[PDB]
RNA sequence: AAGG
RNA sequence: AAGGUAAGUAU
């Protein structure tokens, strides 16, 4: 921007150049403005993003495409799945797991938010206790719910708007929805979804727990969030478009 | 067993059917 | 010469290469491609619903020279139907 | 925040403008459009050969 | 296809399939049952595919998702059986199944006369039947219920039948004999 | 008496001055009459109908009216129901719902047809005996003084207010000179004669731009100080 | 409005949109005695000369030439719309109209800007230019 | 030019009930300014912190003339702590609005 | 880039014949033709 | 462990000066990977998944786009560990009898 | 060219392979 | 590739 | 009721 302000331009050029400062405030304040409880009306999801646009804010819309280039939500999906995949291989004795699957999915699984499939298969040597479904920091797990063999681990990932970023009631809602109807189809009826909050840097879990599960995916969700390299990529970007 | 559970039902089932009949005629009987 | 249309007797496999990966190349011609293709209308379609449209389709019926009108049936098949099915199980 | 636009590339056969990589390109070419203005370009440059 | 018959005629002034919502229509002619199993039915297809079913209902889940019922029934409205047909269905005994999609059909497209010379005596049947919810639950009724229902009810199995010029009435005009029940 | 039913006497007086303010002689004019040429053309015949059987009529060849402009442009996936509710098939796309799009004109004729097909309705119901004549009575006059609740027409012509208040307080003032010594409040008030008037008044003049919209639409074809340099 | 070069049938109308392979095609559907027209037509003559290298400019009667008036949805009073390389090249002017400007300017600058950014776009290989300017208000205060 | 005025006429405003009502409407003009520079529909509601943030915290640094409240459902956050996320709200007691 | 002599005249003279409330004797509408 | 005749004449004034060459991190190549377009991405591999449309109706499609197609190889994975069972025999040799 | 008349039975719309849009339903003739 |  | 259409290439 500032390279650009001393060279020879036409006037089309220099009016295109003076929308950066207003683009840079409108992605500032884009959990308020790009809310539904601010513009009532229909959601529109921006392609290759789980972004949903409660109205044609093209300021923001042009400075959204610009953060998910290179299909970086899918990258950031695919990168937690694989790490919750090798943290729970590095887990097999202890957690008594037979085989860790990382299932076959879509590659546009993540973007999907009508339904969803399991992200990774976990068999077990024997069968497993599972509790009744819970949030991740709940602590109180009774762990004589049923029994199982099989048990998926579904990713969440989100954009949330200044009033809807309650990581923990999306994903109670997003379990207790694509588990009870007929589009989302699971290997077991017992598994977690974790629900991640790109906007926000939060995330949560819901869902069954057999023993240990919950322990370790607590800090394992931590260290995801802290060191992802997807993660600091998206980070990295939105600094850059903040300045 | 299975047999008189099932005549049980349907005799059930008549009963009712009786019963509807009945008030369907005495809906026509009160207006 | 546009015979009516008849019922598909055999089921379609959907999902008989689910899970399975496809490795593709540039002189592999549409017939070993992924996806679903159908030899009578030599086309290739990646979908179930998409495919089952395509063999519900006039072009697809028509390359096997057939019709989309469907007969109208009798009352005597339609018992004899009854009556076989009845003692089938 | 600095736009970088994406390479496009312009089929001359189809007239149409499609995007500068490898996929993109590839189903374009393998398409029966493609195919057919290539054969309808060639078609026509022998017949103005022929002409001339 | 998915179009009416030529040979078919008019149903209550309209188009045979009409009498389903177009919102319902439209979820059946995209289901993959309809797409598969209903692509060309004749009466005689339609009677093989009837004994296959486990359950009568409307739609059911969060989206319009509609049952094998509600597919056979659209199907038979689509090409018009004849009336002869329908008391076969009607006649059927073996199966519940094909007896109840035999006298919706009748229900739907039927005359009012129809409805009470060829349904009630039905009544006779109370086997245990499952029906599906628009929850996707199943649940049991009998016979004689679905038949009540389909002489009362304004809504069976999500379709939203003629109407039916009451019981009384008819029977004042004695164009129809009143109902003489079993018991 | 409660401050609504004051507001009300005022504003019927305000509307009533209005009124007497604004009158001005008829023109003179060539005396024609559309329905005597319509009998001139072979294009219309003539018979006696029960008064039910033509609203039905009438409601019938206004949806199947709409039904051929919505379907105009063989827009599928717009569904126009037998209550003359406007509501789509499928979820929209964008591009979808924007071509899907309709003047307030057709919106505001869609709600006229709407209101016509709540009075035939309430008369078939009476005919049905599912209601009482006190009933049909009760719910005839519900319906014009509720309108606005009923009907969507303010938001497509927002002059329909004048309209819209104007039965409101003549339902105040029925109701207060109905519900009086014995007779309490409730449903049973009746007396749908004011809002009746209101709404023909209403239509004779919302008549012609109807007309001429559907009249552009339906066919085969479709100052000094300014520009003085 | 009576200085620019007017097309009489549509294939001259479709000759002027192919002949044209380096330069915006700016063609004005309505009519000369239209005063909305006229303002078009004077800002059009006003800008003529200086966007000659890049953009060329016609004008339509779309009574004299209806071809278009079914496929162009020209039923306003005045209509510009851009073709560069027998493409129409929308532009999204914040109307919700994205196909053409169906009113009339009063700026020169305004159209050459519109001008050269649909150039610019179509030459990129774009089918929809974002006008540097919006048109959802009038901006009077 | 809002401190140019005021600073001018700081005794003198209040007594001037039409500067008072002029000030409220110029501010929401130039309000409803942004507003549509930044979406073309109006919002239904929109947060004054937006605005009236100082520019140091990315807000456009308003001064304000008016009577504008705060609703007290744009005071809440959360933050996630190791043991779990923490809800936290402004002005607590359920005071009035801001 | 101008339209030549001829052509201006003639636009001219369409244009006369469309606006008769800027030229001719008889006033008809804006864009009407007739008188 | 490189070549000097490898070195370009920049990598050499760099070497000579202080200037360090530093590998990037296993995060830092991972970075790179994510921040840049796949590199002349070929959809040479067809996989097919049950997924639904838009519409909510579930649906067989094949899909070439390398994205959810990374393979974990887990310890469990016979192909990891048939490879952990070539040379076992060094476990043989020192026992704890 | 300017001038020339239309070739006959020429049909300016698909002449060039021109495709037409639609803003709204309520505008055109059907 | 499928729909009127 | 709008000012909320990505522009495509394939099937
Ligand atoms: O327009 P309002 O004077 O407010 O009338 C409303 C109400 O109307 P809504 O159904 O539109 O809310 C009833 O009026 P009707 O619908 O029956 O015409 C009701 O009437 P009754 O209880 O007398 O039957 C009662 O009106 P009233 O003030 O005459 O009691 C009530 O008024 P409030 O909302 O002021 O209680």
């Amino acid at each position: 921007e500032e390279s650009m302000k001393w060279k020879k331009l036409t006037n089309a050029q220099r009016s295109g150049l003076n929308q950066i400062p207003n683009r840079r405030f409108t992605l500032w304040w884009s959990p308020t403005i790009n809310r539904a409880n601010v513009y009532v009306g229909f959601q529109v999801q921006l392609d290759l993003t789980g972004i949903f646009m409660h109205g044609k804010i093209p300021t923001l819309k042009i400075s959204l495409i610009q953060i998910f280039r290179a299909h970086l939500w899918q990258k950031i999906h695919e990168s937690i799945v694989m790490d919750l995949c090798q943290v729970f291989d590095q887990e097999l004795d202890a957690l008594e797991i037979e085989t860790v699957q990382k299932e076959t999915i879509h590659p546009r699984k993540s973007y999907k938010m009508n339904s969803s499939c399991a992200d990774i298969l976990l068999f077990a040597s024997y069968k497993w206790n599972v509790s009744r479904p819970s949030l991740l920091a709940d602590s109180k797990d009774v762990m004589d719910s049923t029994t199982t063999q099989k048990y998926w681990i579904d990713i969440q990932l989100r954009w949330g708007d200044y009033d809807s970023h309650d990581i923990e009631r999306y994903a109670r809602a997003k379990f207790l929805d694509y588990t009870t109807d007929n589009m989302s189809i699971y290997p077991s009826p017992t598994g977690v979804l974790i629900a991640i909050d790109l906007a926000y840097n939060l995330h949560s879990a819901y869902g069954n727990w057999f023993p240990g599960s919950k322990p370790l995916i607590q800090q394992a969700m931590a260290k995801i969030m802290k060191a992802n390299p997807a993660l600091y990529v998206l980070r990295e970007r939105i600094r850059k478009g903040l300045q | 067993e299975n047999d008189e559970e099932e005549y049980e039902a349907w005799k059930v089932r008549e009963l009712k059917r009786i019963k509807r009949d009945r008030e369907d005629r005495e809906a026509l009987e009160k207006e | 010469k546009r015979e009516l249309l008849r019922h598909r007797d055999y089921k379609v496999d959907l999902e008989s290469k689910l899970g399975k990966t496809i490795v593709i190349t540039k002189t592999t011609p549409q017939s070993e491609m992924g996806g679903y293709y159908c030899n009578v209308c030599d086309c290739v379609v990646k979908d179930s619903i998409n495919f089952l449209d395509h063999i519900n389709g006039k072009k697809h019926q028509r390359n096997l020279g057939m019709s989309m009108r469907v007969e109208r049936s009798t009352l005597d098949q339609v018992k004899k139907r009854f009556e076989v099915n009845k003692k089938k199980m | 925040d600095y736009w970088k636009s994406q390479p496009k590339k312009f089929c001359d056969y189809c007239k149409c403008w499609i995007a500068d990589n490898r996929p993109s390109v590839e189903f374009h070419e393998r398409g029966k459009n493609h195919k057919e203005n290539v054969a309808k370009r060639i078609s026509e440059i022998k017949q103005k050969s022929l002409d001339k | 296809a998915n179009r009416t018959v030529k040979d078919a005629h008019s149903i209550h002034g309209t188009n045979p399939q009409y009498l389903v919502e177009k919102i319902i229509r439209t979820r059946i002619y995209e289901s993959k049952y309809w797409k598969e199993e209903c692509f060309g039915l004749t009466a005689e297809l339609v009677v093989d595919k009837a004994m296959e079913l486990r359950f009568v209902g409307g739609v059911y889940g969060g989206n319009i998702k509609p049952t094998p019922f509600l597919c056979l029934t659209l199907k038979m409205l689509q090409i018009q059986p004849e009336k002869d047909i329908i008391v076969e269905f009607i006649k059927n005994e073996d199966f519940k199944y094909v007896r109840m999609l035999g006298a919706l059909y009748m229900r739907l497209t039927g005359t009012a006369i129809d409805c009470y010379k060829y349904l009630e005596p039905l009544y006779n049947d109370y086997r245990k039947i499952k029906s599906q919810n628009r929850n996707g639950e199943f649940e049991l009724m009998h016979v004689d219920e679905f038949i009540d229902e389909l002489l009362h009810s304004e809504r069976v199995c999500d379709i939203i039948l003629p109407r039916l010029q009451k019981r009384y009435v008819l029977e004042e005009a004695e164009q129809l004999e009143p109902r003489v029940s079993a018991l | 008496q409660p401050v609504k039913v004051r507001v009300s006497y005022q504003k019927l007086l305000k509307y009533y001055v209005l009124n007497a303010l604004k009158h001005r002689p008829p023109k003179a004019q060539k005396k024609r009459y559309l329905f005597r040429s319509f009998k001139a053309t072979k294009f219309f015949q003539s018979t006696k109908l029960d008064w039910v059987e033509v609203g039905l009529q009438v409601c019938r060849q206004g949806y199947n009216m709409l039904n051929l402009l919505i379907h105009r442009k063989n827009l599928n996936y717009l569904h126009l129901d037998y209550n003359f509710n406007l509501k789509p098939v499928k979820t929209l796309t964008t591009k979808e719902r924007k071509k899907s799009r309709f003047g307030n004109a057709f919106h505001l004729c869609r709600e006229v047809l709407r209101l016509t097909k709540l009075v035939v309705d309430s008369h078939v119901q009476y005919r049905l005996g599912n209601v009482d004549a006190f009933q049909l009575a009760d719910g005839l006059q519900y319906i014009f003084a509720h309108v606005g609740q009923l009907t969507g027409m303010y938001r497509y012509k927002y002059k329909l207010m004048r309209q819209i208040r104007m039965c409101k307080d003549l339902k105040h003032l029925i109701y207060y000179r109905f519900n009086t010594g014995p007779v309490g409040k409730g449903p049973g008030c009746g007396f749908w004669a004011a809002g009746w008037r209101v709404w023909l008044f209403f239509m004779r003049g919302i008549t012609p731009l109807l007309e001429r919209w559907l009249g552009n639409l339906l066919a085969r074809q479709f100052r000094v100080e300014s520009h003085f340099d | 409005s009576y200085m620019l070069p007017h097309l009489h049938n549509g294939w001259q109308v479709d000759q002027a949109i192919l002949s044209e392979e380096d330069r915006v095609v700016v063609i004005r559907f309505g009519h000369d005695w239209d005063p909305t027209c006229m303002k078009m037509d004077e800002v059009l003559y006003s800008i003529a000369e200086k966007v000659k290298n890049f953009a060329v400019i016609y004008l339509v009667d779309i009574t004299e030439v209806p071809d278009f008036n079914k496929m162009y949805e020209l039923y306003d009073p005045c209509t510009v719309m851009f073709f560069f390389r027998n493409k129409h090249i929308m532009i999204d002017l914040g109307t919700g109209n994205n196909n053409k400007i169906n009113w009339a300017m009063e700026d020169k600058q305004e159209m050459v800007d519109i001008i050269e950014t649909v150039y610019r776009g179509a030459r990129k290989g774009r089918g929809l230019v974002v006008s540097p300017k919006d048109y959802s208000t009038k901006y009077r205060y | 030019a809002l401190i140019g005025l005021m600073t001018y006429f700081r005794e003198a405003v209040v007594n001037t009930q039409e500067l008072l009502d002029l000030l409220v409407k110029c501010e929401n003009k130039i309000q409803t300014r942004i507003k549509i520079g930044l979406n073309s529909k109006m919002p239904s509601r929109f947060p004054p912190v937006v605005f009236y943030t100082p520019k140091e915290l990315g807000g456009l640094g308003m001064l304000s003339m008016g009577h504008v409240l705060i609703p007290q459902s744009d005071l809440r956050w959360s933050k996630q702590t190791d043991v779990g996320i923490t809800h936290f709200r402004s002005g607590m007691s359920h005071e009035e609005d801001q | 880039v101008y339209a030549p002599g001829l052509d201006i005249e003639s636009s001219l003279k369409q244009l006369a014949e469309r606006r008769t409330d800027i030229f001719g004797v008889e006033e008809t509408a804006i864009g009407k033709k007739i008188g | 462990n490189v070549n000097v005749a490898s070195l370009t004449q920049s990598e050499i004034r760099d070497i000579i000066l202080g200037m360090e060459i530093s590998a990037p991190s296993q995060q830092r190549q991972q970075i790179a990977e994510i921040e840049k377009q796949t590199k002349e991405q070929s959809q040479l591999t067809a996989t097919q998944t049950r997924t639904v449309n838009k519409h909510g109706d579930e649906i067989i499609t094949s899909t070439t786009s390398n994205y959810e197609t990374q393979t974990f190889s887990s310890k469990t994975e016979w192909r990891v560990r048939a490879i952990s069972a070539a040379n076992l025999h060094l476990r043989t040799n020192h026992i704890y009898v | 060219f300017l001038g020339m008349p239309a070739p006959l039975g020429y049909v300016p719309g698909l002449g060039r392979g021109a495709t037409g849009f639609t803003t709204r339903s309520d505008i055109g003739p059907a």
